[PDB]
RNA sequence: GUCGAAGGUGGGACAAAUGAUUGGGGUGAAGUCGUAACAAGGUAGCCGUAUCGGAAGGUGCGGCUGGAUCACCUCCUU
RNA sequence: GUAAACGAUGAGUGCUAAGUGUUAGGGGGCCCCUUAGUGCUGCAGCUAACGCAUUAAGCACUCCGCCUGGGGAGUA
RNA sequence: GUACCUAAUCAGAAAGCCACGGCUAACUACGUGCCAGCAGCCGCGGUAAUACGUAGGUGGCAAGCGUUAUCCGGAAUUAUUGGGCGUAAAGCGCGCGUAGGCGGUUUUUUAAGUCUGAUGUGAAAGCCCACGGCUCAACCGUGGAGGGUCAUUGGAAACUGGA
RNA sequence: CUGCAUUAGCUAGUUGGUAAGGUAACGGCUUACCAAGGCAACGAUGCAUAGCCGACCUGAGAGGGUGAUCGGCCACACUGGA
């Protein structure tokens, strides 16, 4: 498993005398075939912040579909007020993202693909709407298999 | 040989002596929209013998000049 | 070349060899400056795409502007766009030249091809940046069959790769197919690049 | 008041769906019983029954889930409407869900699907999108 | 809004306006008018020259010069560089961008033009401030 | 002789510039006077309206909760 | 002819778990069903969160009114 | 007597601009000390300044490099595609009602919208695809494709429109 | 194929008819007579701005901006009339 640290962030907590400084870690942890998840950590320093954080992504990942290294159909993740658009390529056209979606997808292991974050650019929410949307993808074998038909009959 | 445009439309005022106004009805469709919009234009026609009235659904013909404004010419009475 | 500058910096910058040796990487192989030495920063996914693109852009001895227009244009083929970009750099003379062994460096290469030692299906030829084709021959001026440089290069027996077939009794190379990406360079991702240029 | 039937229908099925329920009854009309067969015969719902009664009759859909109580219709979204209506040709027919979905459309062939129309290279209005 | 209104009233974009309206603007001195033309820089003549007091959190005494375009709009330009020759009724090139600490200056005096002349002393960034190379 | 450009005369319309003087507005440095609001902000605040007062503002009438609160009864929810 | 004229929530229509009050009725045996209001609690769903939740701020269609950084200013 | 070709001589005549705090690739030393100055935004500068000026080094470009002006983009920040209106900007204080917009179920008919075929045209140049000619390229040339809410005409009747 | 309603009324050869004159030509194009028509919230009128297009820049597209060079069409030639 690959691990990619998104976004670092020092947060404070006020208390009688002074602040309480921890940080946070985000961090995404793919298998580059298909399996991808993001964590959290927070600590009071960033190399436990991001182990905890790589725990947590280890624990909770999800299964992509995908189509020769490219998603089976356009879909847009929304968590939030997060949103991203994304859309299958062809061959050769590499992964168009910005921000902590290139690595979710990468680390996903897809490696052409088009998409646009149409909503808030917070990383967290960013990442939340990109797993949103990989994980409503549908294959043609499922969705054939729902459907009580083959893929022949679902193509006409 | 070559023929001439031909509309038809409902008549909306015939008070002019020998002239009357025909309502030729069409939908343009808004450019960005898309959606479907009346677009009316009144034509002046030439009615020689005063057949059409006010309200019945006639036919016109495009013409050379008749007048300032006139261009067609009452060709039948579809309706009454 | 039109770069003159120190190519065994250039190659401890990015951690290549240039020249394809590593005599710049061997004793060296961290960035020239002052603070070359204890460097330790970390690139940024930007610095990563721009590290590889400069890779490619000083293995072939370009400049900025020629290299968009070849990706540019490379952009343009059917396939894979970085596959088709890396092909379409080695089929420029220079490359073609320092492959069948004419000249020991690409920038002599270079600019024996400038200097138009060289002729290409039986013509000379001044433009290093000419894109050579398949079926194509590629010879050395009757003027200039005997240059020490050229004679010399043509001793040492360096390897031909499989896209151009060459004699070195007549000095005559040939263009026989369009490169593939194995035998191309396999120390650059073209993919990267294509980012880069992507944004 | 009342302003679109076909959209009222897709709306009942998309309720209906959400909670998970088995059957759904609804007011009848031609095109809601011809959009229903097409369901069908699809594979999105499970049965489709008519009841000839009074006051226009009834359509009683029963919809279908597979293993794992997973819905088959993702979902169902309105193109045309009264507010502006879509048409479309048959070399410009939508694929939706990259083809792992239906267009359901009106035609002068009668309603079909977008795989019908454009097999049959004709157009109409897009009454419909299912996945 | 529904299809309906906008078809009514189609919707509208906002008005961009520019950072430098003085050099938008022509003179004709024949029909004594304004004329609509975008300009990159414009002559003009020192009216004054002196120092500003930046507003907080800074402080400073920046030098800048009110100036008379050739279009007569009396603008305040900023002065860059360490050291300028400049004094009332001097000409001198205006160039759009504002000075932040500067409240009521909105463009600058080009260094090297017309009369201003460069930096003395500068040996990085040379072009920005009109100084030639000393070799 | 008709038509007829320009010109002349007249009362209006519209636009721009400019004008003694005058009005509020914005910005600005440690300016002066008080302390309206934010806690029940020390008279809960705010909205409309009226009048008064160096100034913030005060006061009256109606309205709102986007109001804190000790004791009381009146119901409603788990 | 203006109010914090407020539910700070436009009108119409249909659909989507439940529990429990109260106002004016109706049908079937203190109980059940039901219509129209008026309250509280609470699923799915929605929401930045708070919360809304058959009296939606859910799911849809129609039409209208309105918004596009804060001052300047509801001023000229 | 220009392009071009041939013969001889010399590395000898031919590199500058901006940036290096984050965005953004590139860091150190001196001088200064809220001054001088910088600045697109956030900001920097009061004795340890990678942000001011110089020097070394580095980065990006290169016969160009920077600045200013203007347009599109990023901006889903006028949102048809593709946004909203309880508290962030936004539901008129509320009725009655005109035009307009929209409209329940079935049958027959029309063919205005809608879909489909043919013909004519949408000049040339341009953009895109292919080929050819300048040593390459720009460029030039030649074919193709594209571009109409286009017009005439022949067909279909589910939906919207008419009877 | 353009902006404004903080421009809502405009029009009297004006709209139509008859007759004549006039023109390469139809025609209120002009004149005599008769009538009161014509345009307009589907934006008339007024004001402001502007040569139009093929195209050019940008944008994934939809769109947005522009109308140099080259080609087509139009208009003008110190200002106005002939
Ligand atoms: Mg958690
Ligand atoms: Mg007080
Ligand atoms: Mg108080
Ligand atoms: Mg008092
Ligand atoms: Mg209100
Ligand atoms: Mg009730
Ligand atoms: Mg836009
Ligand atoms: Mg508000
Ligand atoms: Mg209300
Ligand atoms: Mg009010
Ligand atoms: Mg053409
Ligand atoms: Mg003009
Ligand atoms: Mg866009």
């Amino acid at each position: 498993f690959e691990e990619r640290v998104v976004t670092i962030n020092r947060v404070a907590k006020v208390v009688k005398g002074g602040r309480r400084f921890r940080f946070t870690a985000l961090v995404v942890v793919g298998d580059k075939n298909g399996r991808v998840g993001f964590g959290t950590g927070k600590a009071q320093e960033v190399p436990e912040a991001i182990k905890k954080a790589v725990e947590a992504a280890k624990k909770d990942l999800v299964v992509v579909p995908r189509v020769e290294g490219t998603t089976p159909h356009t879909i847009t993740g929304r968590y939030g007020s997060g949103s991203v658009f994304m859309k299958p390529a062809a061959p050769g056209t590499g992964v168009i993202a910005g921000g902590p979606v290139r690595a979710v997808l990468e680390l996903a292991g897809i490696t052409d693909i088009l998409s646009k974050s149409l909503g808030s650019n917070t990383p967290i929410n960013m990442v939340r709407a990109t797993i949103d949307g990989l994980q409503n993808l549908k294959n043609a074998e499922d969705v054939a298999k729902l459907r009580g038909k083959t893929v022949e009959e679902l193509y006409n | 040989r070559n023929d001439r445009k031909v509309y038809v439309g409902k008549v909306v005022s015939d008070k002019m002596d020998k002239t009357i106004t025909v309502l030729v009805e069409t939908y343009k469709t808004h450019k960005l929209y898309g959606k479907r919009v009346k677009y009316s234009k009144k034509y002046k026609t030439h009615d020689e013998n005063n057949s059409a009235k006010l309200g019945d659904i006639v036919k016109i013909q495009e013409t050379r000049p008749l007048s300032a404004t006139k261009r067609f010419r009452l060709v039948e009475i579809v309706e009454e | 070349a039109r770069f003159r500058g120190s190519n065994w910096k250039k190659s401890r910058r990015l951690g290549i060899s240039l020249s394809g040796t590593g005599k710049e990487l061997e004793k060296r192989p961290y960035a020239p400056g002052q603070h070359g030495p204890n460097q330790r920063k970390k690139l940024s996914e930007y610095g990563l795409q721009l590290r590889e693109k400069q890779k490619l852009r000083y293995l072939y001895g370009m400049t900025e502007r020629q290299f968009r227009n070849t990706f540019d244009i490379a952009g343009k083929k059917f396939g894979v766009h970085g596959e088709n970009f890396m092909i379409l750099l080695a089929s420029r003379l220079d490359a073609v030249v320092y492959s069948l062994g004419l000249a020991r460096t690409r920038r002599q290469a270079r600019q024996l091809v400038n200097h138009g030692h060289i002729l290409v299906d039986g013509k000379r030829v001044d433009i290093p940046s000419y894109s050579v084709k398949p079926g194509q021959t590629i010879s050395v001026r009757e003027k200039s069959q005997k240059l020490n440089i050229i004679v010399e290069s043509v001793e040492i027996n360096n390897f031909v790769p499989e896209y151009l077939n060459f004699d070195a009794d007549s000095l005559t190379g040939t263009f026989v197919r369009l490169p593939e990406r194995s035998e191309l360079p396999a120390e650059i991702n073209e993919q990267l690049i294509v980012e880069y240029y992507s944004r | 008041t009342m302003t679109d039937p076909i959209a009222d229908m897709l709306t009942r099925v998309r309720n209906a769906n959400m909670v998970r329920h088995e059957k759904l009854e609804l007011p009848a009309s031609n095109i809601k019983k011809e959009i229903a067969e097409i369901l069908k015969s699809e594979g999105f719902i499970k049965n489709v029954e008519y009841v000839e009664d009074d006051k226009q009759g009834v359509l009683r859909l029963f919809l279908k889930y597979g293993q794992n109580d997973e819905r088959v219709i993702t979902g169902l979204k309105r193109i045309s409407k009264p507010g502006l209506r879509v048409y479309a040709k048959a070399s410009e027919m939508p694929k939706v869900l990259n083809g792992l979905g239906i267009a359901l459309v009106s035609t002068s062939e009668g309603v079909i699907t977008d795989k019908e129309a454009r097999k049959r290279n004709v157009g109409g209005e897009i009454i419909a999108y299912v996945w | 809004p529904t299809i309906n209104q906008l078809v009514r009233k189609p919707r509208q974009s906002k008005i961009k306006k520019s950072d430098s309206p003085a050099l938008n603007k022509g003179f004709n001195s024949k029909k004594k008018k304004f004329t609509d033309l975008n300009s990159p820089q414009k002559r003009g003549v020192c009216t004054r020259v002196g120092t500003m007091t930046p507003k907080k959190p800074n402080s400073a005494l920046r030098k800048y010069a009110r100036v008379r375009l050739s279009n007569n709009i009396e603008i305040n330009a900023y002065i860059p560089g360490i050291g300028h020759n400049l004094q009332e009724h001097s000409v001198v090139l205006v160039r759009g961008g504002r000075v932040k600490d500067l409240p009521g200056v909105r463009y600058h005096i080009v260094r090297g033009a017309l009369d201003t002349s460069g930096v003395d002393g500068r040996r990085q960034g040379r072009s920005l401030y009109g100084t030639k190379k000393p070799k």
